[PDB]
């Protein structure tokens, strides 16, 4: 996975690939292992989802967290799209109905 | 020769001396104009055009998303932040999320979690407006010239004489039009489009090639997202929140995702409304009447003057029969006598030799020099039988025909039509103004009420004894004191004396 | 239907003398049906002289 800084803070551009593993880079403070656990990842393509991972202390478990690292909190992005054919996944099913008349 | 095949068709005769003459055009129907003297003429309304249309308003049903981002904040932080919530293409939500030692933070309480994502409209339908000056109406004028009559011209390439049929464009910018028909003379049409299609309560929605016509109460009640018309490459939408889907909640993140194409939604609820074709950026619209008033001053005859046919005329099939009780005979001329007028007479018996009934088309005559050449005329049968001769001589040929019904009926359902008629025509019917056609639109009206029971009715039209019965019947109304008896008897007197002073 | 059409055409072809046999024949009743009875006579042998 890529690793980057943008302004004080470390984002890691992570593929389809780079799935269910944990991944070691360097920040100011030091070495920094950081796990991924993206269950809903998707292949390279704009539509890109990105949110923030935090640190935590490992005498605890994970709840409702896909995304841990400790040196500090890490932004995680990747695509999300279907087996690069351009086109995202769309499938919401929420049927809006109209008036008839 | 364009009335003939059609449903709908009314029939106007105006006063001898009267050069104007009003008509109502509907666009399912057609109207056919006689006189004494002028050709007959058929005016149809094609086409209804809508162009130079304004935008009011665009939705877009199907749409996309790209680049989601999410930022959550704990307890004792505040509200998140995000970058892309002042830029007005992102939409973000904002909600709450319980938060714990498991998600990084220690205090024990629920946190602010905001998500926004672009939003980027692959597709979208349009709404426009209809403006009354932006209308423009088709009439089609065809002169009954003793045409062929063959449906071998369509369209407006070719096989269409300049001086046999013309095409007019009615717009609310110059109502006043000046209608040239070449040998025949020119006319004059002053068309007022009124008492249509209400279009202050509709709009025209534009959507996937297709056109369809929409109430304005029901355009804004949809509830999709929506930018009113501004030319620009970006334009910035409202209400985008209806199609984007957010889920539940996480603790750390939030997965938005979009709904795909509501075109099926549209279509379904589409499936009652009023459907239109369109070319280019005009719109055709079928429904809408028009009134219109024509002048008649320069339009004269074209053979006039020509002389008898002393040929041989044959029938070239059996006369048929339309639904308004009117023949059309096609007849075939063999000879060189170049343009001849066509003695046609109707009667009653072979010896009689006695005009019984009237002729649709003025002035019947053959159209070409040609040896073997061939001719259409259109005519009304009295009611009973009849017989139709052609030519003089020993080789004068005889036809018989039949009609059913009754003179009293038809005069009843043409008087009908016609008070119909004058009732439609409830502005601009009379005028006002300078004096001097008051008169004459009071008995302008009163012929075309009362001219087809008239001429229906009283006898051969001897246009002699009906002045005495008109004079006999003042008088009667006059020496008589009692009221509500001289008053109806003189009205009754002078409405016979003037229906027999127009033409009959 | 098959008279009715044909007197009628015939009494809006010569109206005046239509006239004349109705109002002759309308003082030859004794009373007011017998000389509509005498009239339609009339107008049933209007068609066909013989
Ligand atoms: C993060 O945890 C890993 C796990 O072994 C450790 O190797 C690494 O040094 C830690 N990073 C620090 C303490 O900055």
């Amino acid at each position: 996975v890529e690793v980057t800084k943008k302004g004080d803070t470390y984002y890691m551009f992570a593929d389809k690939k780079d799935a269910g593993k944990v991944v070691t880079f360097e920040t100011e403070s030091g070495p920094n292992r950081c796990s991924i656990q993206a269950m809903d990842i998707g292949h390279m393509c704009p539509a890109t989802m990105s949110y923030e991972c935090p640190v935590l202390e490992p005498q605890y478990e994970p709840e409702d967290v896909d995304c841990w690292c400790n040196s500090t909190a890490a932004w995680i992005v990747y695509g999300t799209c279907t087996h690069k054919t351009t086109g995202e996944t769309r499938r919401s099913r929420r049927s809006i109905t109209l008036p008839s008349h | 020769i364009r009335c003939i095949g059609i449903g709908n068709r009314d029939f106007i005769e105006g006063m001898s001396g009267g050069t104007w003459v009003d008509i109502v055009l509907e666009h399912g129907g057609c109207v056919t104009v006689m006189s004494n003297n002028k050709p007959t003429l058929d005016f149809e309304l094609v086409t209804t055009t809508a162009s130079n249309m304004a935008e009011v308003r665009s939705y877009c049903y199907e749409a996309n998303i790209s680049e989601m981002a999410s930022d959550s904040r704990c307890p004792t932080q505040g509200e998140a932040y995000l970058d892309k919530m002042a830029d007005s293409q992102f939409v973000c939500k904002r909600g709450y999320v319980d938060r714990g030692w498991g998600n990084g933070c220690g205090l024990f309480g629920k946190g602010s979690i905001v998500t926004c994502a672009k939003f980027t409209c692959v597709k979208k339908l349009t709404g426009k407006s209809i403006q009354p000056e932006n209308l423009e109406y088709r009439v089609l004028v065809s002169v009954h010239a003793s045409q062929h009559g063959g449906m071998i011209n369509n369209d407006t390439n070719h096989q269409h004489d300049k001086e046999n049929r013309a095409r007019i464009d009615i717009t609310a910018s110059a109502p006043r039009v000046e209608v040239e028909l070449g040998s025949f003379g020119s006319i004059s049409m002053e068309c007022e489009p009124r008492s249509g299609l209400n279009f202050g309560d509709l709009y025209y929605l534009t959507m996937n090639n297709k056109h369809w016509l929409v109430n304005r109460d029901w355009f804004h009640d949809l509830s999709l997202p929506w930018h009113t018309g501004a030319t620009s490459n970006n334009h910035h939408w409202n209400n985008k929140e209806a199609l984007v889907e957010f889920r539940e909640a996480h603790a750390k993140k939030q997965t938005a995702v979009v709904l795909g194409s509501q075109e099926g939604a549209v279509h379904a609820a589409l499936a009652g409304a009023l459907e239109a074709e369109s070319d280019g950026h005009k719109a055709t619209i079928y429904s809408g009447h028009l009134k219109c008033r024509l002048k008649l001053d320069k339009l004269r005859l074209k053979g006039m003057s020509y002389a008898l046919c002393t040929g041989a005329f044959t029938f070239a099939r059996t006369p048929s029969e339309t639904i308004h009780g009117t023949a059309t005979v096609e007849l075939q001329y063999a000879g060189e006598d170049g343009p001849c007028k066509v003695p046609i007479v109707i009667t009653s018996d072979t010896n009689s030799m006695a005009s019984t009934g009237r002729l649709i088309t003025a002035n019947p005559v053959v159209t070409e020099s040609g040896a073997n050449s061939k001719m259409m005329v259109e005519i009304d049968p009295p009611f009973g039988d009849s017989y139709i001769i052609v030519g003089t001589g020993t080789t004068k040929i005889t036809h018989h025909w039949h009609r059913a019904g009754s003179s009293i009926g038809r005069a009843f359902e043409a008087t009908m039509r016609g008070a119909k008629r004058m009732a439609v025509l409830g502005d601009t019917a009379w005028d006002f103004g300078s004096v001097g056609g008051m008169f004459n639109s009071v008995g302008k009206f009163v012929h075309q009420v009362f001219g087809s029971a008239f001429k229906a009715l009283f006898g051969g039209m001897s246009w002699f004894t009906q002045l005495l019965i008109g004079f006999l019947l003042i008088w009667m109304g006059l020496n008589a004191r009692g009221g509500t008896v001289a008053m109806s008897f003189m009205g009754i007197g002078a409405m016979l004396i003037f229906l027999a002073t127009s033409v009959s």
